[PDB]
């Protein structure tokens, strides 16, 4: 488990697959609860994005802060990744601790192919987080126009 | 950026409307000093 | 040298930070967990 989320991590692929073959577990968590998912995620590694998901990994696994994969890679822009994971049944709608949407992240950085794509799957643009700000109070307070209309 | 200083909060109206900090200036990169303007014969130039 | 800080056990874990409290102008005493947000990202622990 721990050589897991290392190698996943670290993008390499291979050994992600042999210590799949000799099975760790998908799912193990080291000390802020980050699977191997949330891992390959945040750094970009779409092929073992992949690997993992088809290998049983959690798809909405969630952190010590109630973060998730998609959280990860919606904030970080990994298109991609975003749509594996949606298309693998990530809940779109997933909030952490702060009551902090997916949607949320990608407005706030700007993605604006991700959040369409959240959209595309059903995101709740009305979602508040614990500040009571939506997707769009994000796009306004930024002075996105691009990214407030889309969201209109 | 100039994106994250123009959104820096000044205040919120009792209204609950906010005032931020483009909505009182403009907000680019600029020099620390436009005193100083160098041609290189006759094109816009900088040196050491 | 007089140093002030959290006894150990109150700065070991991710939810002691909403036991901690600020003072507002009203005198009212209010929680981190009120006017904050946080989550896991990685960082540098030694830049060159």
């Amino acid at each position: 488990g721990k050589k897991l989320l290392e190698a996943a991590r670290a993008g390499r692929d291979d050994e992600v697959r042999i210590l799949m073959a000799n099975g760790a577990d998908v799912n193990a968590a080291d000390v802020v609860g980050w699977t191997p998912l949330h891992l390959a995620a945040y750094w970009g590694h779409l092929e073992i994005v992949e690997v993992l998901l088809k290998n049983g990994a959690d798809v909405n696994a969630y952190d010590t802060l109630g973060s998730t994969p998609l959280h990860l890679a919606a904030h970080f822009g990994h298109l991609e990744i975003v749509e594996v994971l949606l298309k693998n049944g990530a809940d779109v709608n997933a909030k952490d601790d702060n009551g902090i949407t997916p949607l949320h992240l990608a407005a706030n950085r700007g993605h604006l192919e991700i959040v369409e794509v959240l959209l595309k799957y059903g995101a709740d643009v009305n979602a508040q987080d614990k500040f009571g700000k939506t997707a769009f109070d994000i796009s306004i307070n930024n002075g996105n126009e691009d990214l407030a209309e889309i969201l209109q | 950026s100039t994106e994250e200083f123009g959104k820096i909060l000044l205040k919120v109206n009792q209204d609950g409307s906010r005032v931020l900090l483009r909505d009182v200036a403009k907000i680019e990169l600029g020099g620390e000093n436009y005193d100083i303007i160098a041609e290189f014969n006759g094109q816009p130039a900088s040196g050491l | 040298k007089v140093y002030v800080m959290s006894e150990a056990k109150y700065r070991m874990l991710p939810d002691d930070i909403g036991d901690w409290y600020v003072r507002a102008a009203d005198g009212q005493m209010v929680p981190f967990s009120a006017f904050s947000s946080s989550r896991w990202e990685y960082g540098s622990p030694r830049l060159e």
